[PDB]
RNA sequence: AAUAUGAAUUAAUGCGAAGUUGAAAUACAGUUACCGUAGGGGAACCUGCGGUGGGCUUAUAAAUAUCUUAAAUAUUCUUACA
RNA sequence: AAAAAUAAAAUCCAUAAAUAAUUAAAAUAAUGAUAUUAAUUACCAUAUAUUUUUAUAUGGAUAUAUUUUAAUAGUCCUGACUAAUAUUUGUGCCAGCAGUCGCGGUAACACAAAGAGGGCGAGCGUUAAUCAUAAUGGUUUAAAGGAUCCGUAGAAUGAAUUAUAUAUUAUAAUUUAGAGUUAAUAAAAUUAAUUAAAGAAUUAUAAUAGUAAAGAUGAAAUAAAUAAUUAUAAGACUAAUAUAUGUGAAAAUAUUAAUUAAAUAUUAACUGACAUUGAGGGAUUAAAACUAGAGUAGCGAAACGGAUUCGAUACCCGUGUAGUUCUAGUAGUAAACUAUGAAUACAAUUAUUUAUAUAUAUAUAUAUAAAUAAUAAAUGAAAAUGAAAGUAUUCCACCUGAAGAGUACGUUAGCAAUAAUGAAACUCAAAACAAUAGACGG
RNA sequence: UAGGUAGUAGGUUUAUUAAGAGUUAAACCUAGCCAACGAUCCAUAAUCGAUAAUGAAAGUUAGAACGAUCACGUUGACUCUGAAAUAUAGUCAAUAUCUAUAAGAUACAGCAGUGAGGAAUAUUGGACAAUGAUCGAAAGAUUGAUCCAGUUACUUAUUAGGAU
């Protein structure tokens, strides 16, 4: 879910303006892929599973009995009084979805606006999907893969 | 406005100036005669005896005329050429007589700015 | 005050920053661009020194306001690639300095 | 702010006193006749510094920040004078400390105002014959007396091409007695170019900036992972910098590398000529789709960027 | 039947200068104003009914207070005592 | 530091044109309209050397030299926007200038000129036009949230896992976090419609004794009483509680009871995305008004009178008709307001209530929600908002300077009043909001 | 402009055509078809480009010039020939003009030119030398296509004197 993506980005950047050190996004496939691309990417300290009281000590196998009470849990980084993870912000909308070839990947990490995308700034990360997969953008460039540009994070 | 209102005709207005001498026709000048000179008193705060003259354009259209320049020699029945701009003191008055034009002469002793009074260069 | 400068000519990317009714959109230009920008965002990237820099306003042109705003964007909008590198515990590299490096 | 200003000399002057009527003279005027100094019967300024050229390879180039508006010296102890209250002009009163210890760039600089202009190097005749015989006789490659002299290759190659215009001028005795003397005024003038001394060598490793790199694209890697200049070519799809460095010194007509041969694939047929015609018909085989002026292209004619280029015999025509 | 043109005839409104008759609004504007609606009157306006605050949150006391070693002891103390 | 001005003349050296010779190319088998061709050469031809080019020397050709020879730009502008500092004269709100702001009433940087100056330039100016010049927008208070909710279309949006496919979509299976169904347990007595009752007072009438004034107002005057104690009749209204707290989609809703309908929390089980929003559409909708039939105490447009006043078509007083009430309808408008559409996810505190649950050394304590108040952050033109007017997402409505105008015309609906829909021309460079310091206030 | 449509929407059959189809004509059935994502109606307009203008760009504007496409040759309809024409043909009619007064000829939106209209747009020029086109076996003939020149600062470009 897009929507779902959204509700993230912004409880991210919520979370930020007030300096919290762990938060919990919900538990979803395409969530966790999200969180993992910034926790490699070092945006997210740290990433666990956990339930909606707080992260797993130990793991806790996943069932439908208690899937309804899982959620995910990440850590925020914060160097020199400012917000490692500052804005979070979705490309592709809910109500308009952006599908871009590697052409034009290629350009918007080159400094061309593409279809109203501001192109990659310095030290941003944009995320990719293709085939259920999450990737940064400069990834899929290298698998000539083309997706749908979801979000940039800053 | 949502997407869905901007693609059923939402949209920031276009800006692009309007036509200030509509009976014109979009021409640079059209022909006329003059049914009658008159003298007219500037709106408030400005105090002088503006000269104009009511023309009837050979589309059909009557419009009111300044005649620029320190004085005229145009009458009932002459004919000028008349191009844009309005008086702004004078509300109603949108329109420009061309001095040198049709039977109407030049300003007499013109020195400066000849080209928009219809003055020839003295020799 | 100090501000940032990417090869002490231009701003670290783009700047989208609000001060109170002023929108200011400014991006990072390449060397030798010049300063295009509002009039009184060039008399403050001079005295800066900021060369390169391109850059638009929106709603409200108030003279006083854009040189606050700008001064204000040009502290708390940007971040060095040492700053970010740190933060995130990765390594940046500009492309086009590489290039020309030994 | 902005009014007329007349340019008024910034340095101080004797400006006009009570004037006779009918001198109808002018402040500037006056400041430049106190420039200039007198003139003598045969119409010179003697007294001026900068009327006579330079002979010791040191230009005279004007220095009016550094002495305040003091253009007179004695003509021939070059020591400097002023104006007095006399009317005469005499020894300064104190001496000028900002003209006796002049900056090496500066000497060079011909522009007060513009630190970034400098003269170049005059090559001695020697150093031009060496490199004349060294390329023709000696058979060496353009990029090696570049490499050995300090000189950029284009220098080098030009140095060839004018030498052997002067061997034909001086074979034919086309080189008069003023041009001559013209010459050697003009060598004596300028810094004279020295291989050994490092700084006047030439930079041999620049090499034109391209479009697309002139952006400034960044790549976020692991803090360890090794980002040199091959792996940043191929992110900016060109040839190695190094590479576009090296096919430029293979440029040279006298330069190593060379080459010109790819090209000689075009079919070229040259019609028959018979005894009476004046012309010999040349054709070349073009491509359906490529060849031939296209239908409805834009007329430049009666625009302001209408293409104007010129013949084999020089002759504008408009293309 | 439509379109266009002129048209007897007839309705609404803008600006321009000063005057005339009142003093309706802005302060508690001298009857709180305004909204919807109805009736009345030279003119603004007046009156009835409900609604609104873009008017009253502008809001500010019926007061009453207690016992342990006043010092040869606390109050001093300068890295000391322990 | 007031220049005009290296400007002029003059000096040196050129080229164009002319003159002379020569002469391509468009076209060749030949044909050239253009054409008095372009170009080249400067006595012509020739030889040699000679990037080019140059140079020498030769044949003929004139008197040691060899055809001639120049250089007259206009137009707008100089108060600011907007480049133009060297001043001066005339005019005096006249004459006139003007793209915008404006200039002109005797020191006019703006009019008309001189001087000087700034642009562009064989063009310059001006008019008519085109493109660009801010939505990298807004709607509490400035233009702009629909009265409200229900719900159709939506070529609108919308959960989870896995597997395929031709892939952000489809299909299949599976799942329960959204959304619902039914119970159990506890809680509450409100909101609609209908029926049945109660209460204080008011007015009128009659009686009774008892009198001579009463009533009203700022003060007045107009129209066996007033007051008191009884009895009867009628219509309307609903004191305290009470905070509209709460409830209801909004409009609304507070004397009592009953009937019917709907409404809360938790737990258990169940369905398995069945959801959100919602053009058009539909329903409901204060007060006034209207159509019928009843009712009519009090109040009260209008009307007629009394006062007040310079006047009083008002404010105050009297008599008081419609209306206000009920029944059945029409109509669908309000400052129908929180001047703030609905839904979802999320973000730092305190206080105060309420609800549920838990515990006990039994009355507090501990939890989790809701509401309200004051705030941090954030937002904002600010006033302020504060869980939204914050961070985001989805859908709908609406706005694009003022005035003209919510007007005109047409259309639709209504018994009608009217309601909905809804312009343009002309004119102007205004118009509006928040806040600041004043001044003023019966 | 809110309802529109009645060969209208669909089915079947024949005629017609090289050829599908309510494309036309004929017959018989079904009750459909379009429409608030704008039907029907009305007004306006030749369309477009690797063309021109403008802008950072998306775009916006123009549709003169170059090129592509459509339509028309005073107006309407019809017919003939033909692969193809409602032909700048023919027929009839309409409008206007003309002379030869005939069931007549002409219609400059071919070139030049004139009057009119308008603020405003040119020679009643030269040549078939070139490139094409038509006729002819060829020789050649014809060509206001075309190529040139004239008029006009309408646009562009170059030049319109340098040193002292
Ligand atoms: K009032
Ligand atoms: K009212
Ligand atoms: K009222
Ligand atoms: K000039
Ligand atoms: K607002
Ligand atoms: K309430
Ligand atoms: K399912
Ligand atoms: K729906
Ligand atoms: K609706
Ligand atoms: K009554
Ligand atoms: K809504
Ligand atoms: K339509
Ligand atoms: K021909
Ligand atoms: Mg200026
Ligand atoms: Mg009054
Ligand atoms: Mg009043
Ligand atoms: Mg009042
Ligand atoms: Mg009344
Ligand atoms: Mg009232
Ligand atoms: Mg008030
Ligand atoms: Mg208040
Ligand atoms: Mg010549
Ligand atoms: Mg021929
Ligand atoms: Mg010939
Ligand atoms: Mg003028
Ligand atoms: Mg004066
Ligand atoms: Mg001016
Ligand atoms: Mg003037
Ligand atoms: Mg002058
Ligand atoms: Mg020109
Ligand atoms: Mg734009
Ligand atoms: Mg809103
Ligand atoms: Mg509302
Ligand atoms: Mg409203
Ligand atoms: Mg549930
Ligand atoms: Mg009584
Ligand atoms: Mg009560
Ligand atoms: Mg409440
Ligand atoms: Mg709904
Ligand atoms: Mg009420
Ligand atoms: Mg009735
Ligand atoms: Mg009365
Ligand atoms: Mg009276
Ligand atoms: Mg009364
Ligand atoms: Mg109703
Ligand atoms: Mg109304
Ligand atoms: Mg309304
Ligand atoms: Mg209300
Ligand atoms: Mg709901
Ligand atoms: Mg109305
Ligand atoms: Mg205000
Ligand atoms: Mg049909
Ligand atoms: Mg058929
Ligand atoms: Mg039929
Ligand atoms: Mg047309
Ligand atoms: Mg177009
Ligand atoms: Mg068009
Ligand atoms: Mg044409
Ligand atoms: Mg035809
Ligand atoms: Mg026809
Ligand atoms: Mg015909
Ligand atoms: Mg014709
Ligand atoms: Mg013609
Ligand atoms: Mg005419
Ligand atoms: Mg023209
Ligand atoms: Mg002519
Ligand atoms: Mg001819």
């Amino acid at each position: 879910s897009l929507v779902k993506l959204a509700n993230t980005c912004a409880h991210l950047q919520n979370c930020s303006k007030v300096r919290v050190a762990l938060t919990s996004i919900p538990y979803t496939k395409l969530q966790l892929q999200f969180a993992y691309n910034l926790y490699q990417q070092g945006f997210l300290s740290s990433l666990q599973k956990g339930s909606t009281m707080g992260p797993d000590k130990d793991f806790v196998e996943v069932t439908p009995d208690n899937i309804s009470t899982r959620r995910l849990w990440v850590g925020l980084k914060y160097r020199d009084n400012k917000p490692v993870l500052s804005s979070c912000k979705l490309i592709s909308k809910p109500n308009s979805r952006i599908h871009l070839p590697m052409e034009d990947m290629k350009k918007l990490c080159s400094g061309v606006t593409i279809r109203n995308i501001k192109p990659l700034q310095p030290g941003e990360l944009i995320l990719v999907r293709a085939h259920n997969n999450i990737m940064d953008i400069n990834e899929a460039i290298s698998k000539k893969l083309d997706g749908e540009v979801l979000c940039r994070v800053k | 406005a949502t997407l869905n209102q901007i693609k059923r005709g939402s949209g920031p207005p276009r800006r692009k100036k309007i036509s200030t001498a509509p009976q014109l026709d979009q021409c640079p000048q059209r022909k006329g005669v003059v049914l009658r000179v008159m003298v007219l008193k500037p709106k408030k705060p400005n105090s002088a005896q503006r000269k104009a003259c009511r023309v009837r354009l050979t589309n059909g259209n009557v419009v009111s005329a300044y005649i620029p320049g320190e004085g005229h020699d145009a009458q009932e029945h002459s004919i000028v050429y008349v191009r844009g701009g309005r008086c702004q003191d004078l509300p109603g008055v949108k329109y420009h007589v061309i001095r040198g034009a049709g039977d109407l002469s030049g300003v007499v002793n013109r020195i400066s700015s000849r080209s928009k009074y219809g003055a020839k260069k003295p020799s | 005050k100090e501000i940032p400068r990417y090869e002490n000519r231009t701003i670290y990317g783009d700047i989208d920053f609000r001060y109170h009714g002023v929108k200011l959109h400014l991006r990072s230009a390449k060397p030798g661009f010049g300063l295009r920008v509002n009039h009184v965002i060039f008399e403050i990237c001079e005295c800066a020194g900021i060369k390169d820099l391109s850059g638009k306003v929106y709603k409200s042109r108030n003279d006083m306001n854009i040189a606050k705003g700008t001064i204000e964007a040009f502290t708390k909008a940007q971040k060095t690639l040492d700053e970010v590198a740190l933060g995130r515990g990765k390594k940046l590299v500009d492309v086009r300095k590489v290039y020309y490096s030994s | 702010f902005s009014r007329r200003r007349i340019a008024y000399p910034f340095y101080p002057f004797k400006k006009l006193g009570r004037q006779h009527p009918k001198k109808h003279d002018t402040n500037l005027k006056t400041a430049m006749r106190q420039f200039l100094g007198p003139k003598n019967y045969k119409g010179e300024y003697v007294m001026n510094k900068y009327f006579t050229v330079p002979t010791n390879h040191v230009p005279n180039y004007i220095k009016p920040d550094l002495e305040r508006g003091q253009s007179l010296e004695h003509p021939v102890t070059k020591k400097p004078l002023q104006l007095r209250y006399d009317g005469t002009l005499g020894p300064p009163p104190v001496e000028n400390k900002r003209l006796q210890n002049i900056f090496k760039d500066r000497l060079l600089q011909p522009f007060p105002s513009n630190p970034h202009c400098k003269t170049n190097y005059v090559l001695s005749p020697q150093l031009k014959q060496s490199i004349f015989e060294e390329i023709t006789v000696e058979g060496l490659s353009a990029q090696q007396v570049s490499q050995k002299y300090g000189l950029k290759i284009p220098r080098v190659e030009a140095i060839v091409k004018l030498v052997s215009v002067e061997n034909s001028w001086n074979r034919r005795n086309r080189v008069s007695s003023d041009l001559k003397t013209m010459d050697e005024t003009l060598y004596r003038m300028f810094p004279v170019f020295d291989s050994d001394a490092s700084f006047k060598r030439e930079n041999l490793s620049e090499i034109p900036v391209p479009q697309k790199t002139l952006a400034s694209r960044f790549l976020t890697i692991a803090e360890s992972e090794p980002f040199g200049p091959v792996d940043a070519a191929h992110v900016l799809e060109l040839e190695p910098a190094v590479e576009t460095l090296r096919n430029l010194s293979t440029v040279g007509e006298h330069s190593s590398g060379h080459q010109q041969s790819t090209n000689k694939n075009t079919k070229v047929i040259y019609g028959e000529l018979v005894e009476g015609e004046r012309s010999q018909y040349k054709f070349t085989n073009a491509k359906v789709g490529k060849v031939g002026y296209r239908y409805g292209s834009g007329n430049r004619d009666n625009k302001k960027d209408r293409r104007i280029g010129f013949n084999k015999l020089g002759q504008m025509v408009y293309i």
